[PDB]
RNA sequence: UAGCUAGUAGGUGGGGUAACGGCUCACCUAGGCGACGAUCCCUAGCUGGUCUGAGAGGAUGACCAGCCACACUGGAACUGA
RNA sequence: GUAAAGCGCACGCAGGCGGUUUGUUAAGUCAGAUGUGAAAUCCCCGGGCUCAACCUGGGAACUGCAUCUGAUACUGGCAAGCUUGAGUCUCGUAGAGGGGGGUAGAAUUCCAGGUGUAGCGGUGAAAUGCGUAGAGAUCUGGAGGAAUACCGGUGGCGAAGGCGGCCCCCUGGACGAAGACUGACGCUCAGGUGCGAAAGCGUGGGGAGCAAACAGGAUUAGAUACCCUGGUAGUCCACGCCGUAAACGAUGUCGACUUGGAGGUUGUGCCCUUGAGGCGUGGCUUCCGGAGCUAACGCGUUAAGUCGACCGCCUGGGGAGUAC
RNA sequence: CUUACCACUUUGUGAUUCAUGACUGGGGUGAAAACAAGGUAACCGUAGGGGAACCUGCGGUUGG
């Protein structure tokens, strides 16, 4: 948003889960998208489409259960106030490994578990479960 | 306050051309103008306050473009503060 | 405790030192430090460690080991690696 | 929010934080290496003391620091943009926004006269104070100050304090419609700066009413009760000071997102081209209530929800916002 | 023998404390009716009167 648009994706996230949504958007960007890609071959979302040349716009569709929204938590760990960057070997694990931590490392952005194969850690960006 | 064919003057002879309403040296030129002339206003009241306030977000907005201008071009920038007059 | 500082900060020469150095001196320049806490006041030997705590932390620095400093108090040197 | 705790309110420097796309760098970051991280201690596996404590061997650990090589997502830098934030423009709307300048009446008291003679006056009760010397009221003109009854509001404007007769001059901000322009120019802000009810102060005025003080009467258990009768500061104006309030939504500023229903006020688009209209669409604003949140009360798209940036503040009651 | 520096020392002038001192400051000690409808809501700032704690003025609040 104003300062921290990545939270801003993530309460997107969380409060059109809480409100029953099926689609959520924002302006997009490129972390936005990696993110989002994160997201999507992890089973958290459906799908996404950046649509616009010079406003493209982000479209994350939100995945329920049954009624109930598959995501439980997101909260943003690193934030401008406190960025967080962890090594490898200090990488979390987000419930036990049953959810994710979306790390960004000097290889991209990927998942904890990802990172922690691939020996690099990096900047924590959240955790979803 | 400050009438619509002072407005057009000012941008024709500071903009890049004709109705380049919002670059710097025109919005400053505009701020400038106007802060004179209020200061006309107050000098024969100075218990007005509610007005001066609006003069001081004149001055304030136009300190934050000059500062603007210095940081993003010099040569404009000291080009503009003595065609104009200003950091006096 | 908000300003502090005239070998004060720097520079050239002398000198001095085992050695570099404002270390010292003569001249020159007029700086330097400070709100990222100078200055001033108060308290205090420092560390490996110890205790406590899930941890993060807190509290400590007896014994043992390492470093500092002191030797009635204040000065000073000599001798000597 | 109410338990302690959002500064009375802004603006604003330092500082913190910073939309988007390339490029670059490689500072942070990450990776590898290397060097160092004394021994003891702690920990693991053993060994010796009859066991244990204790001693001891090897290891691990020392979570750090530096250096070199590499990575380049992210943060930073540097460069170049972009246009969504922010602003400039063009045109209109509403408004107790402010400073000035005169302006008029209602009411207001005395005088200027007559009209009139036993009253005016008030409380728990008188009384004190007025009056028969003509007292009140009447109309008449004056004097002078205060404040602007209806409209008026569930209204409005303002950062807050707060702003209400009419009209002019100067002036501030807000909002709406399309379009153009700039090109991150932003947000927040310790310190700082400025505004800031009432009382108060100081200096000059003004003083129609009122009214702390003070002055008569009676109080009451005694009265310096309460009261009534006068009444001065003050209230009003100019300038300076004060800098405080339950300065309150007891709710910091800014941004984003999340179901509804009922209104008010102010724009504006389409279509009724009748004025409203019917359908939109903004801004402000009042009230219900959903999820959520909350100790509960409640709040609830103007959040006390879900978040992010920055600031202020709290840490049992009293002592005490007191002493120094 | 004599310069230069100097510890200490003496003086003055300063700051800073320590004690005690009348006093403080009088904390005293001893002596000269109504429970938000209820002798007059609950408060906030300010100014007055007085042994005060109260009352009154002026503005403000609902936490009546």
């Amino acid at each position: 948003s104003m300062q921290d648009p990545i939270a801003d994706m993530l309460t997107r996230i969380r409060n059109g889960q809480a409100a029953n949504k099926a689609a959520v958007t924002m302006p997009s960007s490129k972390l936005k998208v990696a993110i989002a890609n994160v997201l999507k071959e992890e089973g958290f979302i459906e799908d996404f489409k950046v649509e616009g040349d010079t406003k493209p716009e982000l479209e994350l569709t939100l995945k329920y259960f049954q009624g109930k929204a598959v995501v439980e938590s997101i909260q943003r760990v690193s934030r401008p106030g406190l960025r967080i960057y962890k090594r490898k070997d200090e990488l979390p694990k987000v419930m036990a490994g049953l959810g994710i931590a979306v790390v960004s490392t000097s290889k991209g952005v990927m998942t904890d578990r990802a990172a922690r194969q691939a020996g690099l850690g990096g900047e924590i960006i959240c955790y979803v479960a | 306050s400050l009438s619509t064919e002072a407005t057009a003057k000012i941008v024709s002879e500071f903009g890049r051309d004709a109705n380049d309403t919002g670059s710097t040296e025109v919005q400053v030129a505009l701020l400038t103008a106007q802060i004179n002339h209020l200061q006309g206003h107050f000098a024969e009241h100075k218990k007005d306050h509610h007005s001066r306030r609006g003069l001081l977000r004149m001055v304030s907005q136009r300190r934050k473009l000059l500062d603007y201008l210095k940081r993003k071009d010099v040569a404009r920038y000291t080009r503009l503060i003595e065609r104009l007059g200003l950091r006096r």
